[PDB]
């Protein structure tokens, strides 16, 4: 379960920011996948630095409801990653 | 190849507590007590009582010789809990009573059996004193005697990539995932091969009868995730204290996706060949986690290092 809390802080027509708690240990980066719950595309991905604890996530489209999930790839555990949902 | 992971003492049953809750695939969970209480506390699968006659299931007092002698009265339960096994990982936080006198006798009696035995053991922190040390480095030693690999993963090593404020409680949390990874990052050459799968023979060869070993991991996403993957591993600082030249043994394992190019395998076994002796064995193998996109994972076990 790392990271341990997720959250969309705020939120516009096209775009999410999702929060999440500091690590206990080191995170090299954090692999972030979003996509139409329920949907024929492939999710879409981007990684940020081990030292975020927040990213934007843009090119969304109005009221459809996405699923997000954060991996945190540490060279020090194999957590799984924690995964949300949120319609914009 | 059967594997086992059996949980030595109070560190080495929250360890294995752990793994059985963050789930190792293809393994199978034991946790050997002296403390029947804490045995049966939280999930860590079958359970092992050890020197019940002895200790009357109250623990070893922090003692490693009551430790030794609860395991040593129960051989017999060892060795029947142990066979069919192919392979064993011993699992101990060393410095307190059980793991440090019984984990040896676990060993031993696995050795006995013909299992390729693996002890995953930590040493404790700094801030735990010099007394839980001492013990921790003399078992060591005992348990250097039974084993085929020993690999240590020294607390005080965690500490340098803990977050800052982190609770005492989290702190040892760390330690239960580096144990978890540690075992996982052999276990999945076996349990979860890619196209690169390692016989298990050529296991056997790198880390039997070898003593002790340490490890270390890197991660890495983008176009020069193997370069930097391998490098990463081979800087870990729980790879620091030794000459990778050193060690008459390295056993590798790149875990990757469907994506896997012929010139990241040829460049990690490149820049692995190139730091260890002409003369090492050296395993170089993959395994697969189809949940990875454009990312890598190198693990790099130094066995025989002296
Ligand atoms: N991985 C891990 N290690 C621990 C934990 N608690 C203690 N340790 C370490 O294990 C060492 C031995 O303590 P413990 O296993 O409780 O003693 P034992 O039951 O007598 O073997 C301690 O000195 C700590 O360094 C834990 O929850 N997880």
């Amino acid at each position: 379960s790392v990271p341990t809390k997720l959250e969309v802080v705020a939120a516009t027509p096209t775009s999410l920011l999702i929060s999440w708690d500091a690590p206990a240990v080191t995170v090299s980066y954090y692999r972030i996948t979003y996509g139409e719950t329920g949907g024929n595309s492939p999710v879409q991905e981007f990684t940020v630095p081990g030292s975020k604890s927040t990213a934007t996530i843009s090119g969304l489209s109005p009221g459809v409801d996405y699923t997000i999930t954060v991996y945190a790839r540490s060279a020090y555990h194999r957590r799984s990653p924690i995964s949300i949902n949120y319609r914009t | 190849a059967v594997i086992k992971v059996i949980g030595v003492g109070g560190g080495g049953g929250n360890a294995v507590e752990h793994m059985v809750r963050e789930r190792i695939e293809g393994v199978e969970f034991f946790a050997v007590n002296t403390d029947a209480q804490a045995l049966r506390k939280t999930a860590v699968g079958q359970t092992i009582q050890i020197g019940s006659g002895i200790t009357k299931g109250l623990g070893a007092g922090a003692n490693p010789e009551v430790g030794r002698n609860a395991a040593d009265e129960d051989r017999d339960a060892l060795r029947a809990a142990l066979e069919g096994a192919d392979m064993v990982f011993i699992a101990a936080g060393m410095g307190g009573g059980t793991g440090t006198g019984a984990a040896p006798v676990v060993a031993e009696v696995a050795k006995d059996l013909g299992i390729l035995t693996v002890a995953v053991v930590t040493k404790p922190f700094n801030f735990e004193g010099k007394k839980r040390m001492a013990f921790a480095e003399q078992g060591i030693t005992e348990l250097s005697k039974h084993v085929d690999s020993l690999i240590t993963i020294p607390n005080d090593k965690l500490l340098k990539v803990l977050g800052r404020g982190i609770s005492l409680l989290d702190a040892f949390g760390a330690a239960n995932d580096v144990l978890k990874g540690a075992v996982q990052g052999i276990a999945e050459l076996i349990t979860r091969p890619g196209l690169m799968n390692v016989d298990f023979a050529d296991v056997r060869t790198v880390m039997s009868e070898m003593g002790y070993a340490m490890m270390g991991s890197g991660v890495a996403s983008g176009e020069d995730r193997a370069e930097e993957a391998a490098e990463m591993a081979i800087s870990s600082p729980l790879l620091e204290d030794i000459d990778l030249s050193g060690a008459r043994g390295v056993l590798v394992n790149i875990t990757a996706g469907f994506d896997l190019r012929l010139d990241e395998f040829e460049t990690v076994g490149n820049t692995i060949r190139a730091f260890a002796s002409d003369n090492a064995t050296v395993v170089i193998g993959t395994s697969l986690d189809p949940d990875m996109n454009d990312e890598l994972r190198v693990t790099v076990v130094a066995t025989g290092i002296g």
